[PDB]
């Protein structure tokens, strides 16, 4: 992580060297006016500017940072205040950093969910597949458009309570227009 | 101004008009059920990791806090809702193949039938791939001028090449998250829904012919007394010609000559709407990114330039206009997003009613799920949402028939029809009784 | 309410003056005798004055 | 704790929180410009009272 | 349900999916209390942004400049603050129209389900609706839909009417009913429940 001053552009980041050649001008900006790359004039090689500290998506379960949905690798988030076995996994789209060994955990109680990846209590990411059901129906009350065959009619029953919330009001606010733009 | 079946028939004892013949008409609708969620870092965006900036965000940590919580607690309500609606039954998923709908030629071509030519466009050939209609659809989103979805972020932190457009957005603290439901689960979800019509018996892998499925769904409108083979033909040919005019409107390939119907007008409502849906997500962000070059009445549009000209006692005043200028640029983005989350939450609420009452159940609310009396409905995937195919009834002929609504014999005993929808009438010297929905004497 | 601030609360070295004994000393900012090597920014002179 | 100080709460609900790190203090400098033949001047401002 | 709410009940350990119904609510109620104290405190705190002017208070401006030239300075306060209201107003009318959809939804759920046992499948819960109980909540209701769930089934051969001696036809009046033999005895049941 350096501090650069490249052709008048300025900022901090990590500069690397690559093997790719573009026949163009000196440097290459983003849509936000940040440096992405630049060309040395005395030779042909171009370099790549990457900012030093990318963001992370650390996951906390009960006053403890469990792991980080990160992008690079070895970002710290675990190390020290004074003065470990910090594993690093590889998902299809991102890295993942948590001190749990891919061995014999086999129990965790609470999960924090996302689209296909839920993180459970001992750092273990489970792949969230689609919930499999028997038949995509609740075979009573619906249309029963089958006759004269070997049909299946339900015998026993049980209930299941499912709660929902509906918001019906908002606390109204009466704003004086003249008082606000100038207090009298 | 009526579709005279399924509605109330509040006329008796007159010269009433009861429909005889019928035909179907397919009308498609689109419903958008998800939006690609975006996780925005508040602190990275207003200053890209500058150390002197973050000692000035401490004055505004109230404003920075709400912006993150407005986005997460809108996004988390999606994934909790979407993961509890989309269910795939693997038993019925193995019936969605078009080869299943052809391989049962015992007697007739059972698992297809006369409706096989229209259903060949909707069902996938093998277990798990998009069908013919979505293949026409997804050739109108890349040719719309867009398209990339497999955004790896491991390539973003490598420095092998000059940065991609997507990786450049990540550097400013804007994460385009993956879609909460991908294209593959939507392909699995809709294909599981159509399999519920071919599957009725759980513990027997034999399947019901689709001609039995429609013949059953006619009975819930009115109890069919006599059924003929000719009635199966006119329903099926009008069904298959409906899908072909649908297919010709989509990707300009079918087998016809020239036809100007009104199924285009159902289709043009969809294709305009799908064209807009892909054209939001790439445009709110690129407007938000491009507001990192507006020096809001300051020296330069980059922060590290400011701290290398001025001293800290006076550079803070210059960078203050960057902070309050950029913090307003987030609230312009956040309020536009929460518009869409609440708007989708109405449409996703609409999709649960249409999936449950119409795709699974043949609802009897007139006008809902199409236009007229609902027979069935088939779904397909689409860019961020479903694409319905409501099949409604349509009458063609009628019967001028004099009616009564009960018998009085010898002016002593009265008799009234138990069902009110029924009505009594003579029919070539013979008195019959029929519902006023269909001519089923 | 709550607020964030950069406050001086990093107590390097606490020196309890007894009330009775001798209410007079010197305090050096940089490397005093009552604290071995370290150098601080403020002296928070806490009291019931 | 940096998440907690950014959240203004002593206890967090479990979930996903965008965190990062304060970067460093001392960084080696880097200055690249178009190459040119050196012509360097030394002007000083001098005040005598 | 009670164990998910305030972490007090009488059980041992149970991981069901009623939490997943409950977690949809407790996230939503947590957001609803967290709007009203935050749009205003953002709007109040825009009375310290001197929009390219001398100071963020008006009476300071009129005690430095004369009226022929102080009006130009206070003009940027007015047009700056008037835009700060429209940023607040449009955010509010977003919520009034959004609630008006949800309040429209609450009239359907109260009338068709709390009072009436609606028969629209899937509406008011997940499956066939039995009843529903309500409770208060911060700014809105909290429903408790009680749906039916089947567990067992009956593999049964069926018919849908009788033809006797190839002369007379007989069809079931209800279409939902179906006829079937049952240990040598012919019965008739709906195809919803096994009620022979
Ligand atoms: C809305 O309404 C619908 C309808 O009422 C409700 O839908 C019902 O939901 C329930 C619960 O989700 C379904 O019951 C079953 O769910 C099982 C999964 O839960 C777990 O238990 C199983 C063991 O039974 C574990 O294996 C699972 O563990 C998981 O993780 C491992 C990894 O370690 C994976 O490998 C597994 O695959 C799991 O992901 C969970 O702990 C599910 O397994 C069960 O499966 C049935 O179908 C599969 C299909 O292959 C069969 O193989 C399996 O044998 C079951 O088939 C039937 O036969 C057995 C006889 O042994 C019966 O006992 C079963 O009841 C079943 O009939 C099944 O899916 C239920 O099926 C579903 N539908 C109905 C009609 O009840 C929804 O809950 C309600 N809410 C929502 C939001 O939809
Ligand atoms: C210059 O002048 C100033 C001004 O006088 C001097 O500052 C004063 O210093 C006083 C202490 O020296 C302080 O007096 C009290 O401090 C108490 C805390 O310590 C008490 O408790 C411990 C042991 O507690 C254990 O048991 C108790 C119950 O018995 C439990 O509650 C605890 O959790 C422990 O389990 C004892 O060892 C001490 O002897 C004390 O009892 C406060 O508790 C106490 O009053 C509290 O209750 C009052 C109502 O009766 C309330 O008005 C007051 O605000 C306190 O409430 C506070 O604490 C409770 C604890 O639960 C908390 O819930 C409340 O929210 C709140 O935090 C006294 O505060 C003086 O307050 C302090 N200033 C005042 C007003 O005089 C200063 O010393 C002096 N400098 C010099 C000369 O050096
Ligand atoms: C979009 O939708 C339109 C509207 O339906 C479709 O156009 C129809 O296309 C079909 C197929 O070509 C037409 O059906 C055929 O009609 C023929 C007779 O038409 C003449 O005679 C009738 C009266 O009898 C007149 O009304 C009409 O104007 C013509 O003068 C028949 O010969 C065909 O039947 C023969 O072949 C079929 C097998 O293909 C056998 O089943 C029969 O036994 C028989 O030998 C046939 O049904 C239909 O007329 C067209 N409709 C209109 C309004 O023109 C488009 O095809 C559709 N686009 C698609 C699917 O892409
Ligand atoms: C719908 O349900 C019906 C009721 O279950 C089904 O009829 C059953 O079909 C199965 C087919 O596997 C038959 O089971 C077979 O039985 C034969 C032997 O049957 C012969 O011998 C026995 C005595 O051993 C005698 O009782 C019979 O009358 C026959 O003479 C075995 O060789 C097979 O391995 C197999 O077990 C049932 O016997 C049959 N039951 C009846 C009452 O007919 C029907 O097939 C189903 N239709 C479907 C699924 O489409
Ligand atoms: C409801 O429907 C009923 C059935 O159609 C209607 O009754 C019909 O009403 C029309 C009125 O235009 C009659 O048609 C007229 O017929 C007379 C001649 O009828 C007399 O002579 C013929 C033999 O030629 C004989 O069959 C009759 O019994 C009469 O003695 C013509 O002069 C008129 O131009 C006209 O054509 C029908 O005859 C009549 N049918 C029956 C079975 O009564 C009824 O009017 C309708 N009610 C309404 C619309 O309110
Ligand atoms: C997450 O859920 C996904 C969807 O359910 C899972 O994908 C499924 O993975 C299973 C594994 O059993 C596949 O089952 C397959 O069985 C076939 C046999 O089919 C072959 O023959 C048929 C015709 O008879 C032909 O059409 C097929 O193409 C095959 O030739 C095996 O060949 C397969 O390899 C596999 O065993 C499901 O089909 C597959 N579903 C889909 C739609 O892809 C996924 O595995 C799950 N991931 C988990 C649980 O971690
Ligand atoms: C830019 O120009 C400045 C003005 O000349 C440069 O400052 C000069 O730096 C050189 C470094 O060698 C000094 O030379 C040294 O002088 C000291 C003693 O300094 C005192 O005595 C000298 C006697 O000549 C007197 O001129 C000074 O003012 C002091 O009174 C010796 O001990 C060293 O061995 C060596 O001779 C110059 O003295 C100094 N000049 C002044 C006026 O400061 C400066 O280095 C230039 N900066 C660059 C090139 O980056
Ligand atoms: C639906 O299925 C039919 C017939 O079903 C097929 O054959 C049965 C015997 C079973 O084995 C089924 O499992 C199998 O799918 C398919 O019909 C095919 O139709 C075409 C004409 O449309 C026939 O092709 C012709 O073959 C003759 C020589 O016999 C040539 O002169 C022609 O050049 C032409 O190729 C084809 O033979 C016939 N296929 C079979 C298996 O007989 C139909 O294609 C299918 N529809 C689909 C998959 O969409
Ligand atoms: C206030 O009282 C304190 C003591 O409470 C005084 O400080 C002490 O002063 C005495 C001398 O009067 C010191 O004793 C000598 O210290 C030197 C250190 O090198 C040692 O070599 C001698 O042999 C002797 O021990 C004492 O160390 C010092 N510190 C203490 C004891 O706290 C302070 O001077 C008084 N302030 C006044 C009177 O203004
Ligand atoms: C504050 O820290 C400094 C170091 O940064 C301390 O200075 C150190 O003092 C010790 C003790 O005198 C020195 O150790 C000595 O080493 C010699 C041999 O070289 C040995 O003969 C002595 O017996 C003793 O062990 C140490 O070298 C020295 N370090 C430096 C770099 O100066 C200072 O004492 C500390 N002050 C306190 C105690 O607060
Ligand atoms: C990603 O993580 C791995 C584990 O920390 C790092 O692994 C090696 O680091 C050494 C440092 O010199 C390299 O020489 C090896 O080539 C790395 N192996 C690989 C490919 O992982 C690795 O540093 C991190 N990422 C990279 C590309 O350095
Ligand atoms: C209206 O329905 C009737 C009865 O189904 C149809 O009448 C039949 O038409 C076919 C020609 O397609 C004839 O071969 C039959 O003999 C007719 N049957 C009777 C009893 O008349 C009639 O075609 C239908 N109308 C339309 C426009 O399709
Ligand atoms: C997980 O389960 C194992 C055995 O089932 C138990 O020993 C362990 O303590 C559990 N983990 C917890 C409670 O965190
Ligand atoms: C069928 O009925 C006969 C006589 O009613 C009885 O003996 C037999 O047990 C029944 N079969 C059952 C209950 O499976």
């Amino acid at each position: 992580c350096t501090d650069y001053n490249i052709y008048g552009f300025q900022g901090t980041g990590i500069i690397r060297s690559t093997t790719s050649r573009l026949v163009a001008g000196l440097y290459y900006t983003s849509a936000s006016g940040d440096l992405l790359g630049f060309k040395i004039s005395t030779t042909g090689e171009i370099f790549t500017v990457v900012p030093c500290d990318l963001t992370a998506q650390a996951a906390v379960i009960n006053d403890e940072i469990v792991g980080a949905i990160t992008a690079t690798n070895q970002t710290d988030l675990f190390e020290f205040v004074n003065h470990s076995t910090v594993n690093t996994y590889t998902m299809p789209q991102f890295y993942y950093i948590t001190k749990w060994n891919n061995g014999t955990s086999s129990n965790c109680t609470s999960v924090i969910t996302y689209s296909s990846f839920a993180i459970c209590n001992t750092g273990e990411i489970k792949y969230v597949n689609v919930t499999h059901v028997e038949i995509v129906d609740d075979s009573v009350g619906v249309i029963k458009p089958v006759s004269t065959g070997n049909i299946t009619i339900p015998k026993n029953f049980t209930v299941a309570v499912q709660a929902e919330y509906v918001q019906i009001q908002v606390k109204p606010v009466a704003v004086d227009c003249a008082k606000y733009v100038c207090n009298g | 101004v009526d579709d005279s079946v399924g509605v109330i028939k509040p006329v008796s004892t007159g010269n009433i008009t009861i429909p005889k013949n019928f035909t179907v008409a397919v009308q498609a609708e689109y419903v958008q059920i998800q939006v690609k969620p975006v996780a925005v870092d508040c602190a990275k965006y207003v200053c890209n990791g500058n150390r002197h900036c973050l000692n000035l965000l401490t004055q505004y940590t109230s404003a920075c806090q709400t912006i993150e919580n407005s986005l997460n607690l809108g996004a988390r309500l999606e994934s909790l809702m979407l993961n509890d609606m989309i269910t795939v039954s693997d038993r019925s998923l193995e019936f969605a193949t078009v080869d299943k709908f052809n391989t049962t030629a015992l007697g007739g071509e059972k698992l297809g039938g006369l409706y096989f030519d229209g259903l060949s466009s909707l069902l996938p050939p093998r277990v798990g791939m998009r069908s013919a209609v979505e293949d026409l659809l997804f050739n109108k989103v890349v040719t719309s001028g867009l398209g990339t979805v497999d955004d790896d972020y491991k390539k973003c932190s490598a420095g092998t090449d000059v940065a991609d457009l997507v990786c450049a957005q990540y550097y400013n603290g804007i994460m385009v998250l993956p879609g909460v439901v991908d294209y593959n689960k939507m392909a699995m979800y809709t294909a599981s829904l159509i399999g519920g019509m071919a599957l009725g018996s759980i513990t027997s892998a034999v399947a019901v012919p689709f001609s039995m499925q429609v013949q059953a769904r006619l009975n819930y409108v009115a109890l069919q007394t006599d059924v003929l083979q000719e009635n199966q033909k006119i329903l099926a040919n009008a069904f298959n010609n409906a899908i072909g005019n649908i297919t010709l409107a989509l990707g300009k390939v079918s087998n016809a000559i020239t036809t100007v119907s009104d199924g285009f007008n159902s289709m043009a409502s969809a294709l305009t709407k799908i064209q807009s849906v892909v054209n939001q997500q790439g445009e709110a962000l690129s407007h938000l990114i491009s507001q990192l070059q507006k020096n809001f009445q300051a020296i330069s549009s980059s922060i590290a330039e400011i701290y290398n000209r001025l001293e800290k006692v006076e550079a803070d005043a210059q960078v203050d206009r960057l902070i309050t200028g950029r913090l307003a640029a987030l609230n312009a983005y956040v309020a536009q997003t929460l518009t869409q989350y609440a708007e989708v939450k109405a449409s996703r609420q609409l999709a649960m009613e249409k999936v449950n009452e119409c795709v699974k159940s043949q609802s009897d609310r007139y006008g809902f799920c199409g236009n007229g009396t609902h027979l069935f409905s088939l779904v397909n995937s689409a860019p961020d949402g479903l694409l319905f195919f409501h099949t409604v009834l349509l009458p063609t002929e009628w019967e001028e028939v004099t009616a009564w609504s009960g018998i009085c014999v010898n002016d002593t005993y009265a008799y009234l029809l138990k069902d009110f929808d029924h009505s009594i009438f003579s029919y070539n010297g013979t008195y019959m009784v029929t519902p006023r929905n269909m001519f089923q004497p | 309410g709550r607020v964030l601030s950069s406050q001086p609360v990093f107590v390097q070295c606490l020196r309890p003056v007894p009330t009775w004994s001798n209410n007079t000393a010197v305090v050096h900012f940089k490397n005093d005798v009552f604290c071995p090597n370290v150098t601080a920014d403020v002296l928070r002179f806490n009291l019931n004055f | 704790n940096r998440i907690k100080c950014q959240q203004l709460k002593h206890e967090l609900p479990d979930g996903f929180y965008s965190a990062s790190m304060l970067v460093k203090k001392d960084l080696p400098k880097t200055f690249v410009t178009m190459p040119q033949f050196y012509n360097w001047m030394n002007v000083t401002l001098h005040v005598v009272l």
